[PDB]
């Protein structure tokens, strides 16, 4: 029954790891998606749970899962400034220069928000420094955009 | 089921983040871009997902409540209220402090005052006494006149020492 989807997905939000456990022992589908097209990985990811996302890793979470915005956890992680669940989806082989609906990358949504360290770290990854979203517009445009000096000086220089 | 996450909000056919902690609202996202957040600047604070356009002010330590700060808040923690040295906490909340009291002539410290309690004070018993109002000082002894070859012309008490004279 897929119940015991949404029951996961209430468990992932509440950061309660040993209610999430104990679903996926008990056939949770660990792939349940809510309404707006967010898995367990992408609840855990935008609360910064990381012990959730490595369990569902585990129990074989697909990690390029798009929800209805094409956004995928990495887009929700760098987005929402978790730097260990970024590297963990990383080495789990979330895709770098994923795009979601509005052509943005996980590296726009970093540098969007400000997150210096997590840009850094996609960078290292590979990510796409030129990337241009549906404007147009790189990621050092946004940082720029933004007031982020400091990412925009890291962007122009690794351009 | 809302036509957003928990974590959005809806505007103009579109789903836009909140902002995050640390961060408040400038602009609304559009179809072209996410919602515009800024940085809560250096004495400011926000700890939760938000729509909110002002930061809350990082709390202030009022030395005329006999408060320090401990320790600088963050963008999305308070600064945090500790006593001065010479005060302690008027209670468990720590909101403001009083100054340590001295134990009044006729008492002495028992127990010297912390940063979490006020100098306790004990009568002085028999044989001990204190003569000043202090913050510091224990009762001390009364004087043995028989180590001076005298006797006690006038008793102690809490408040005096002794006064030692000759035999009649
Ligand atoms: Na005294």
């Amino acid at each position: 029954g897929s119940d015991l989807g949404k029951k996961l997905l209430q468990a992932a939000r509440a950061g309660q790891l040993d209610e999430v456990r104990e679903l996926l022992k008990a056939g949770a589908d660990v792939n349940a998606k809510d309404t707006w097209g967010f898995t367990p990985l992408h609840i855990a990811a935008e609360s910064g749970h990381l012990e959730i996302v490595e369990v569902l890793l585990k129990a074989g979470a697909d990690v390029n899962a798009k929800d209805v915005q094409g956004r995928t956890p990495l887009h929700i992680a760098a987005h929402s400034g978790h730097l260990e669940i970024v590297e963990v989806l990383l080495k789990a082989g979330a895709d770098v220069n994923a795009k979601d609906f509005r052509g943005w990358t996980p590296l726009h949504l970093a540098a969007w928000s400000g997150h210096l360290e997590i840009v850094e770290i996609l960078l290292k990854a590979g990510a796409d420094v030129n990337a241009q979203d549906k404007s147009g517009k790189t990621p050092a445009d946004l940082a720029a955009r933004a007031g982020h000096q400091d990412i925009a000086e890291v962007l122009q220089k690794a351009a | 089921p809302t036509a957003c996450r928990e974590k959005q909000y809806l505007i103009n056919s579109q789903c836009c983040s909140l902002c995050q902690p640390g961060q408040k609202l400038v602009s609304d996202c559009t179809e072209f871009t996410e919602t515009e957040c800024l940085p809560c600047g250096e004495s400011e604070f926000l700890d939760t997902w938000n729509r909110e356009t002002h930061c809350h002010q990082h709390k202030y330590c009022d030395p005329n409540l006999g408060l320090r700060v401990q320790q600088k808040g963050t963008s999305e923690t308070d600064t945090i209220c500790t006593c001065e040295e010479g005060w302690h906490c008027t209670s468990e909340a720590c909101e403001s402090c009083v100054l340590h009291r001295s134990c009044s002539p006729g008492f002495g410290v028992k127990q010297i005052a912390t940063g979490v309690s006020d100098t306790i004070c004990e009568p002085c018993p028999v044989g001990f006494f204190s003569n000043v109002s202090s913050a510091f000082e224990k009762c001390h002894p009364w004087t043995s006149c028989e180590t001076k070859d005298l006797v006690v012309q006038q008793a102690g008490t809490n408040k005096t020492d002794v006064v030692c004279g000759p035999q009649d």
